[PDB]
């Protein structure tokens, strides 16, 4: 019981931290993103 | 009245007249070509130059060449002389059978039904296709979109249901091909000999086919639905009986609309797309349906590129649609034909009004457990099976059983899958999922559900299995 | 004569560059010799960008074009409803023409901050997670947003087929007028849904404005304005009207190719930078009268679509931030048997508690609250089986209450029957029956009260709440019903 | 499970269920 | 990679994150 | 001089002047219409013609239309009659109370404060809020983040914060509604006349507003912050005032400067920003600071697009904040009003040198004392015990009774000095009223009440 | 270009003059390059087996005579050596007598770099199957022009097999280098580019090209011309832009991974996204 | 040794000939002299940068990323002369700079065919202080081939890869629940990979600042052995820090020793 609550807090650590990364590469990918198709539609128009 | 090519840039061709500028849309007769030429006006340009797109190659093509107003826009041969028959954009036999012997020829630009037109008449077309039946039901005189990117099924799934549905029609049905593969054209051509819907030496032919594949220039690729489907609006109009129209695949239609877009002179929009994309797809879309004078039931594969349901090209299909039949990679990768997405195919008529509370209630069941067991796969790759609850892991079992009886061998697939093709009643198609969901057949194995027809071939395939 | 008429300069894809026309007004509507009309969007030194309301085949470079006095206008009063109308207000139903004795500007400005009061009185939906917890006021304007095919007509419709009880009464303060704008859908859509709304007995009171696929650019841009000058009739007479604009996402496509076509200049998923502009010109029409300029209301439903539950992409955050509120819906929601597929931590609605009557408002917050708690505890609902029983008690109240938030299409409850379904759940009736059996229980439950029990629903509408009398009779019958069927 | 190498540092009869599966 | 990869990703991280901290509990 | 529309798209307008060109930024007035139409110069095209961006609709425009070169950019009304009136981008009175009847007009466009105009004192504007004075406190001459939607007490906050400046120090306001949704700006308006902000029948309002409203021109919307900043400027540098400036929404500021930026044909940058984004920003913010004279501080609702911290809108604005109030539906919901998140909101001028270091160590014993009581709750001993009861007393002392809301409640709000409210939660770390029950903490003033709280219910 | 068995054992450029120093390329017939594909009626359906002696391919993703069938993956997963091995493989059959069961070899490079065409040859030339290749090659510092040429040139010396009762197999290595070839020119000849900078015809591009690889009926002598293209992904992503186009054009793809690689899947080919 | 500069202060103009200069000079000996010539350029990605720079100026069509839309060919007819041919030998060896960590990037992806062998380092392996910061999964040779280094050196170097992919396609669950969870099998391959992982660092002659250690060269027959018996198993019970930074595997051993 000890063992279960000691790898839990960690696991609970190790998901926060996992949280944090995936969302800021969710975010860079997301202006990434919109950066691109600008700059497609842009040098089209050009 | 007569003009003189000004400016040649692949597919798109300008053309100077002195006198009588033709209107947008009539088609041009290019002279000095051995195999006909037709240039469809798109734009005035002003300067007594009008801009147009090529039905056929443009090599060969010199700054100076004579061009001949024909005072109409491209015009095709309809009527039952159609019938058994391939033909192309401009109406020309590729079938090496002689001249279409017909007289009666229609524009393949035409002006939509109005809204006084329509029909709202929703009755159920039963596949024998288990996914399709049970969950997004197709209906008669409907318009039903096949969804899918590159090499998940739409092709062979178009093909069962020609299969299963236009073998025994009591009408005509209108193939287009649309920007896809000649061998699949002559692969079909053949078949329908085989089978006898086409008859080569008597009047019985049941199908009228129109092809302008790949391998043509965008201008081709552009119009050869309008083509197919001007076939298609003789058959509902002047006769009333009903139609069949197959159309794959209608995305290229669209494709060759952004071939030529840049080179016409416009700003992209967004994905690289034309401006026009959605009013040019209204235009064509809302010709393909039922009215009040006769009946189409539409079935159009249509390609999702880069696999993204978001791309503009699928994004605006989905609005003229009455039942979406959608196709994942993601499924088809795991050995699931037909690779159809049961939280992503929709249908007008899955109503218990219309299809009855026992068939609606068995669907909103079978997509619950999928959706339920969908949310649970990813958080039980990482924590583990065995820290499910007992409820939990009966959705599991329940649900892998379900996303394989959704399975199914296609007689047009036999090649593929090494099994007999099936087809399963509604009413067996309703048992099966019933007796799933209710923990019938908690006891068999997984794999018994896989690739069969109706629920008693996994009950038979399970005691094969045991040994 | 270069001033008052022009010669085509070039024709394509629905812009004609004119030549003259120099004495032509900004967004002046010309005619072509074809009789086809245009509107005059581009004034440039010159030339005309003149944007064409049909099929360009019929307009070729040397063509006239004149201007006619025309005003951009649409027939207004109580002739248009029952009918279907194309942008212009011309009749597509085949039924003759528009008895029309007023025109209305379809490009009129929103009434200003003075001549308006704050919203207070209810535009009921009949749909219980909307009523209860997104509710809308007569005036407000309401989103509702989410990916295709996820429930968002329904809404809309459901909220229309609602009124009749309210149209068919004696009180001259509840009625609400509905305008239906139909904008870059099919035909067959239209007529499908012109079907539903004269089967419920709902044309009589409403107005079905439809602009197509297959209709022109301008048209489609033109349909919400025209629709909207149209309940503005209403509003402006001391009545109540609701617009619903199904949807916006395709309107937005059609001005974006309109000014894209015209040149100008592409932003973000190359839409212009008035595209903003467009809707929120459209959305703060809608508004509610002070007692001074005769009391009178428009409510605004606009429809967005977006793309894979992205409510961030351009056309949705726009439309998002004019509104007074939003009613999300989710794909995984429609599949779970959420129906409707509200997500309610998200939606929300800022005119609030305002907008509810006192019934709704005694059972509407402790529903919210509860909601809220265990929205907080609901992941591990299903990873719970040793936590203690305070947690135990919030997933419990809590897929009880998500079940009674559920419900069937095409009828849309009276306030009354609603607070005595989310009263039996929220003072603890049914924490002891399955899960499962809830929307089936109701049904049947519904069916019961209003056969039987009308006397004691008219108590909760007469009296409007649920008194100690009306509390114990309610406990009666549910609890005794609730044996019967879990069964 | 979950409890990190309480199972694998123990790890023919065995009391619990990870005994057995694991040997 | 792709948005919505990470979607699902994100959501299943967040359930995680939530169900180890009350199997802690 | 008189020039004449050559070109008509949208909300840009080409003017040729055949003399002198109006200079960038001039007020053109388009001459034969019934309302008045400003034009507002963007650029020299050369050949004599200008582009400018109009600040009302272009419709029924004709090329050849009189402009009227008006010698100077947009001049607004600036003085004590603008408060408790309502103005638009371009000073024209929308209340329908007749002119604005102001004996200084001024250029919306003025150059920031230079730089031995600065004031290097550092200095707290006191609120009379216990949440904000103590854990997060207003700089004068700062600029602060107002964070949430809507329902968690936004508007009452506002009009409080007007109530309490002008009480306390003897300040006025100035609101600048930017992207104003006309059904709230119309609720706003009739709110301070309840809450007693603004009075329409004296000289004793509180207030000016000024409305650039959702369904008015890029042109409008891009240049009210600028108005609302200009009627600001008036009361510090001629009445040497200490001056609050709303600006409800900084997005809509930003999203307006793209839309201009957009219509003038400027390459879009990143995400679909102007190019400008930056620079529109810091040419508004530098005029919110502290001068010789006085100071101008600004409370700036902020959206984050996308919920993207790194988004550049919220990126570039972000720069210019000095402290932000977050308000939340997790306190609101607890009852505790004003519903200021007491851990999340933040202040640069909280540091033992600007405030007191008596300031510094109650404050930063609050934050503890929360966080640790935080810690807790997933769980106790004597001393755990003893700093949980001190936490949830210090909780209620966060919460106030409002001037503002005081006819709609009954009960009397208060204004409560810096020093009472530091000595206040001063002596709950202490113990000192662990003696003491827990909800006479509650909606109280200063600490005086709590105890009287205490010895009248006992 | 130059057509015919002449070309046999050659390493010739992209308009078929010999880069390989054994001399001068005579051949009795000639061909156009830019040629359509053949129509529905020249057609009948693939149905002679084209062996690749590559157990995975032929059990699981099996080639037929007329078959266009691409190679994607991303870098060295092992592409060309799925069309090499396949190349050597046809040594049985070419030794013999029997005309009909003959595959005659052309590999395209485009835009590789000269040294690896020549480990390529050399390769070819141990295993005794050059005798049977023509290598067709525009490599890294040829002008763009000839690389976007260059498979469309292998494509005719392919056809002429096709048109004359015999069978050719043709390896494009690889049409992700000549879309790249074929967008500097669009660029530089001032047509407005499209996603991803590419011209709005890409697709077009590789499917005419492709469309040519056929099986012709007896009519028409009953050869045929099998194509192998070859598709560079980047980081995996097969459902990508133009590896979608392409997969969208041929007649299935063999999907090779790195990881599969790795793991000791050599050929290193994912079975579920990979089709015939 | 011959010198040739055009570094970061100068226009764009000189970074993009400055390469072909460089070449020139090596060209001579290769040709004229028909030697053994080594080429060493820092940094190639700054010629293909350089002509980004210009063709911005040059008022081409931008394409991708905002590139020159002759990057490939300009890249080739470069390329395509470092090299070596029956008339002398060139080895060549270029660093290669990659924009934002982004390998799919069109410079260094566009390189990658030009080369015979890569060595592609990891931002990910030097934080965690593997140096030389290879990518042992990303890294490639044409003459890694059973033919050409024999069978032993080719069975060794797939094995390593093998473990190493193993251990790598079990990160997403080691991320979250750590090394504890896994089953004794996989706890195995990730003790032998992640001693692999430390025993491919080694401490440079030319990085002692950094390091604190004195350089290590190591002979290839010992490499393979030092590998060989670490996949045979032979040093499971040695900890995974006494493999860090060292040369051949005698000195892990010793290492060990010193710690228990």
């Amino acid at each position: 019981q000890s063992a279960r609550m000691t790898a839990m807090d960690n696991a609970s650590k190790n998901a926060s931290e996992m949280i944090d990364k995936l969302t800021l590469t969710f975010n860079r990918t997301r202006q990434a993103v919109i950066t691109k198709e600008l700059i497609e539609i842009i040098s089209g128009a050009a | 009245t007569t003009g003189r090519i000004v400016a040649v840039i692949g597919a798109v061709v300008d053309v100077q007249f002195d006198e009588g500028l033709p209107p947008i849309l009539n088609a041009l007769e290019v002279q000095g070509r051995e195999t006909r030429l037709v240039l469809e006006v798109a734009q005035h340009l002003g300067e007594s130059t009008v801009r147009t797109i090529a039905m056929d190659g443009t090599e060969g093509l010199v700054r100076g060449q004579k061009v001949l107003d024909s005072g109409a826009p491209i015009r095709i041969p309809v009527g039952p002389e159609t019938l058994g028959r391939i033909m192309n954009v401009i109406g020309e036999p590729i079938d090496e059978r002689g001249p279409i012997k017909t007289k009666q020829f229609a524009a393949i630009h035409a002006e939509a039904p109005e809204f006084v037109e329509m029909s709202v008449e929703q009755e159920i077309l039963v596949t024998g296709i288990k996914v399709v039946d049970l969950l997004a039901p197709y209906a008669k005189g409907g318009k039903i979109g096949l969804f899918g990117g590159a090499g998940v099924g739409k092709t062979v799934l178009i093909m069962e249901l020609i299969n299963n549905v236009a073998k025994a029609h009591g009408g005509y049905s209108v193939f287009a091909g649309v920007g896809e593969r000649t061998r699949e054209g002559n692969d079909l051509y053949h078949e329908m000999i085989e089978s006898g819907v086409i008859n080569l030496k008597d009047a019985t032919s049941k199908v009228a086919l129109v092809y302008g594949q790949m391998n043509e220039p965008p201008g081709a690729r552009a119009r050869v639905a309008l083509t197919g489907l001007t076939v298609a609006e003789y058959f509902r109009d002047q006769e009333g009986q009903d139609v069949l129209l197959f159309i794959d695949n209608i995305f290229r239609f669209t494709q060759a609309g952004s071939e030529v877009s840049a080179l016409l002179g416009r700003i992209p929009s967004a994905v690289g797309y034309q401006p026009t994309l959605a009013t040019d797809m209204g235009t064509m879309q809302e010709r393909i349906t039922t009215t009040k004078k006769g009946s189409i039931t539409s079935v159009q594969a249509i390609y999702v590129p880069a696999d993204d349901l978001t791309d503009p090209a699928p994004a605006t299909t989905f609005a003229h649609l009455d039942a979406t039949t959608v196709l994942s990679r993601a499924i088809a990768e795991l050995g699931i034909y037909p690779a159809v997405d049961p939280l992503d195919s929709t249908s007008r008529i899955m109503d218990p009004n219309i299809v009855g509370s026992e068939h609606y209630d068995v669907a909103r069941g079978v997509q619950k457990i999928l959706q339920d067991y969908k949310s649970l796969q990813d958080i039980i790759a990482i924590l583990g099976m065995d820290e499910l609850s007992e409820e939990d892991k009966l959705t599991v079992s329940r649900a892998r059983k379900i996303q394989r009886f959704l399975s199914q061998p296609f007689q047009v697939a036999e090649v593929f899958t090494g099994h007999l093709g099936k087809l399963v009643p509604l009413k067996e198609t309703i048992k099966g999922f019933q007796q799933i969901l209710a923990g019938e057949y908690d006891h068999l194995p997984e794999q018994a559900f896989y690739m069969v027809g109706p629920i008693e071939e996994a009950v038979a395939k399970a005691d094969k299995l045991a040994e | 004569d270069l001033e008052e008429t022009g010669r085509v300069l070039s024709i394509g894809d629905g812009i004609a560059r004119v030549h003259g026309l120099r004495n032509v007004q900004a967004e002046e509507m010309v005619e072509f010799s074809s009789g086809l009309k245009g509107m005059s969007l581009n004034l440039e030194p010159d030339n005309v960008g003149v944007v064409v309301f049909g099929n360009d085949k019929l307009i070729k470079e040397g063509d006239i074009v004149k201007r006619t006095g025309a005003i951009v206008d649409v027939p207004v009063g109580e002739e248009l409803l029952g009918r279907v109308v194309d942008a212009l207000g011309n009749a597509i139903d085949g039924k003759g023409p528009i008895g029309s004795k007023a025109r209305r500007r379809v490009g009129l400005k929103a009434p200003g901050i003075i001549p308006r009061i704050s919203v207070r009185e209810p535009m009921q939906t009949g749909i219980k997670a909307v009523d209860s917890l997104v509710p809308i006021g007569r005036g407000q304007r309401e989103l509702i947003i989410g990916d295709r095919q996820t429930g968002k007509t329904s809404i809309a419709i459901d909220t229309i087929i609602n009124q009749k009880r309210f149209n068919d009464g004696t009180d001259e303060k509840k009625k609400l007028y509905c305008i239906y704008v139909a904008i870059g859908q099919k035909r067959s859509t239209v007529a499908q849904l012109v079907k539903r709304l004269t089967d419920a007995d709902a044309m009589k009171y409403t107005i079905v404005v439809s602009a197509t696929a297959s209709d022109a650019a301008p048209l489609q841009y033109l349909a919400p304005y025209s629709g909207c000058s149209m309940g503005e009739y209403f509003r402006d007479n001391g009545k109540h009207a609701l617009i619903i604009y199904d949807d916006l996402s395709k309107q937005a496509v059609a001005y974006r190719q309109m000014s894209l076509l015209l040149r100008r200049p592409p932003g973000r998923e190359a839409y212009p930078g008035d595209v903003f502009y467009l809707h929120s010109r459209l959305l703060e029409r809608a508004a509610k009268m002070n007692d001074a300029f005769g009391g009178g209301s428009l409510t605004a439903l606009p429809v967005i679509e977006t793309q894979a539950g992205d409510v961030s992409a351009y056309i949705p955050t726009n439309v998002i931030s004019i509104t007074d509120g939003q009613i999300f819906l989710e794909t995984e929601l429609f599949y779970k048997g959420i129906r409707p597929a509200i997500n309610v931590g998200l939606s929300v609605s800022r005119v609030g508690s305002a907008a509810q009557t006192r019934a709704m408002k005694q059972v509407a917050g402790t529903m919210k609250l509860e909601l809220a708690q265990y929205r907080e505890v609901a992941a591990f609902a299903q990873f719970g089986s040793d936590l203690d029983a305070a947690t135990q008690q919030l997933l419990s109240r809590g897929v009880r209450l998500t079940e009674l938030l559920k419900q069937g299409q095409y009828s849309p409850m009276a306030i009354e029957e609603q607070v005595a379904v989310i009263y039996a759940g929220v003072r603890g009736y049914l924490d002891k029956l399955e899960p499962s059996k809830i929307t089936k229980f109701e049904n049947a439950f519904l069916s019961h009260v209003i056969s039987q029990h009308q006397a004691l629903l008219s108590k909760i509408r007469t009296d409007g709440k649920i008194s100690e009398e009306s509390d114990a009779k309610l406990k009666e019958i549910v609890t005794n019903f609730l044996a019967g069927f879990e069964a | 499970g979950l409890c990190g190498a309480i199972h694998s540092s123990v790890a023919i009869i065995g009391v619990g269920d990870k005994i057995r599966s694991i040997l | 990679a792709t948005l919505k990869d990470i979607t699902r990703r994100l959501k299943s991280i967040k359930n995680i994150q939530k169900i180890t901290k009350s199997m802690k509990m």
